[PDB]
């Protein structure tokens, strides 16, 4: 639902968001957290279909080796 | 034998008819070792032949005078003599001759001069020889082109000026046309050598690439002429870092993968280096090299290479590119294992390996760890304790190589992925690393914070571990990162804080 009318609902709201991002990034959620997401499917939907995004665990991009001075 | 001086006189006559009859005779004497020395010793004579050849309007005399010079250029005295009497500007003008004869003699004499006569190179450039030679590359007489291209290589070697001129005349497109059109070994060789010299010039490099140079040279990598193959490979390596946006590379890539199995260590070294550059940020090439069994070729090439970092470093960097960011990425990661490459990869993290190779080896372990089936094998290969040793030493070096900050990021990053497996987490924790990871959260470097928080986040998925992390004073440094602009740092930092509850 709406943002949050209490510290408590602010927490849940943020926790759901973080758990959704954590998973989008490739990390697994704990059993406790999976249960949490079910308990607030209401909150999960609100910022799921309307407030999506992508992710990335870690990285190690590609470098282009150079080879100069020959002839 | 004082006939030389009478001919010199005749050659300078007014009646072209005799000027001709004289050119025939000089040319004939030009063939005898005795008659020829007399000619190359009278600067009056040689100077007559030149002016004549250059100003005459009778083809027979243009060919005869030209041939005579071609004969004298055979000896030391002959060359100095032609040079001293302004032969070069002359011969250069003759490159414009419409006769396939006067032309062959002119380019051949010039070749002799460029090869031996001191002061020859500058004179030819001076007379605009480079421009005429390049315009001459549209001929189809392979022997002629072989001579011509070789003059260009002589004139371009270590001379930026000449190169740019060759570039302004469309030398790269003509040279590339040759590599795609002819099969005469000597020509392909002399031409590949002109491209090699031109490929070290940052402005020529892009032009050769756009003319289809990568593909053109890729055509001769399996040729029996070993000197032809080597020259194309060298040129290919010099151009590779500027050809990572080209299409129609299927053939070259496949051939390159096959060249990895060669017994010629310089072939393998070059092929590896070229593949490394071409798979760097080009998923198209990554998928292709994978479809043609590149992972196996690369793993086999590393096993055989041993401690030869000239081969393993490019190979490992190529394997790293092929194990991330492309549809076949997950398959390659898995393929590296199936072909017995994990043990060799992990080994490379240890001495005698140097930092560049260790840095590249870390990035690959990191990619290989993305595939859960590599989690245990990498562990059983002793990867974890070694990655922690590199990290710990790079970090202490930093708090007091090739940038130890990078080793710190790569090792922590590799451990972050490896921590996805329960047994790996137990090992990472038994190595007493949590205090270090918590310390890493205070790094000024954003990329270090992300991987530090990430590994702490993976470890925290276990209750006992999450409690030790909290007990290690992680809460303060983590909270200070909750407002990071880096979604990664912010997310992981929040995750640990939530898990410690």
């Amino acid at each position: 639902g709406a943002p949050a009318k209490s510290p408590e609902e602010m927490y849940i709201q943020q926790k759901v968001r973080v758990l959704l991002m954590l998973r989008k990034m490739g990390s697994n959620l704990t059993a406790s957290e999976e249960e949490f997401l079910r308990t607030y499917a209401g909150v999960v939907s609100s910022q799921l279909s309307q407030l999506p995004q992508h992710s990335i665990d870690q990285a190690a991009e590609d470098v282009v080796m150079a080879f100069s001075r020959s002839e | 034998t004082r006939a030389i001086p009478e001919l010199t006189k005749l050659l300078n006559d007014e009646d072209q008819v005799v000027v001709n009859k004289a050119a025939v005779m000089v040319h004939q004497l030009s063939k005898k070792e005795a008659s020829r020395h007399a000619i190359m010793r009278s600067p009056q004579m040689v100077s007559a032949i030149v002016r004549t050849m250059q100003n005459t309007n009778d083809v027979e005399t243009a060919r005869c005078t030209a041939g005579t010079l071609h004969n004298l250029s055979h000896h030391r005295e002959g060359l100095l003599a032609i040079f001293k009497s302004g032969g070069i500007p002359a011969l250069v003008k003759m490159l414009g001759s419409p006769v396939d004869s006067v032309l062959f003699y002119a380019i051949t004499t010039l070749h002799n001069l460029l090869l031996h006569q001191e002061g020859a190179k500058m004179a030819v450039r001076l007379a605009g020889g480079l421009q005429k030679m390049v315009a001459l590359l549209n001929k189809t007489n392979v022997k002629f082109l072989a001579i011509t291209t070789d003059c260009l290589q002589i004139l371009a070697y270590g001379n930026q000026e000449s190169k740019l001129i060759i570039l302004a005349s469309g030398g790269p497109q003509a040279l590339v046309n040759i590599m795609r059109t002819y099969t005469y070994e000597k020509l392909l060789w002399t031409t590949s050598r002109v491209l090699k010299v031109l490929s070290v010039c940052s402005s020529n490099k892009p032009a050769i690439v756009e003319a289809g140079g990568m593909q053109a040279l890729g055509l001769h990598l399996t040729d029996p002429s070993q000197r032809l193959v080597q020259n194309c490979l060298w040129t290919l390596r010099n151009l590779s870092d500027a050809a990572t946006k080209q299409e129609g590379m299927e053939g070259l890539l496949g051939t390159l993968v096959q060249l990895l199995g060669s017994d010629d260590i310089n072939v393998v070294t070059c092929a590896a280096g070229i593949l490394s550059n071409l798979t760097c940020n080009n998923y198209k090439n990554k998928m292709m090299v994978c479809q043609v069994g590149g992972i196996e070729a690369l793993v086999r090439t590393v096993l055989r290479a041993g401690d030869r970092e000239d081969i393993t470093e490019p190979a490992i960097c190529a394997l790293r590119h092929l194990t991330s960011r492309h549809q076949e990425a997950e398959m390659a990661q898995n393929a590296v294992r199936l072909h017995y490459g994990l043990p060799v990869v992990v080994k490379l993290l240890h001495p005698p390996s140097h930092w560049p190779l260790i840095k590249a080896t870390v990035g690959l372990i990191r990619n290989l760890a993305l595939c859960p089936a590599n989690h245990a094998p990498l562990r059983e290969q002793g990867a974890i304790p070694r990655l922690v040793q590199l990290l710990v030493r790079a970090h202490q070096d930093t708090q007091r190589g090739v940038r130890m900050e990078e080793i710190v990021e790569g090792c922590t990053g590799a451990l972050h992925i490896l921590a996805r497996d329960v047994h790996n987490r137990i090992v990472i924790r038994g190595l007493n690393t949590i205090p270090l990871f918590v310390q890493l959260l205070y790094s000024p470097i954003e990329n270090i914070q992300r991987v530090a928080a990430g590994v702490l986040c993976e470890l925290a998925q276990d209750k006992e571990a999450a409690e030790a992390i909290e007990a290690e004073g992680a809460t303060a440094p983590l909270t200070e990162l909750l407002h990071s602009r880096n979604e990664g740092v912010a997310t992981y930092a929040a995750a640990v804080l939530f898990r410690m509850s």
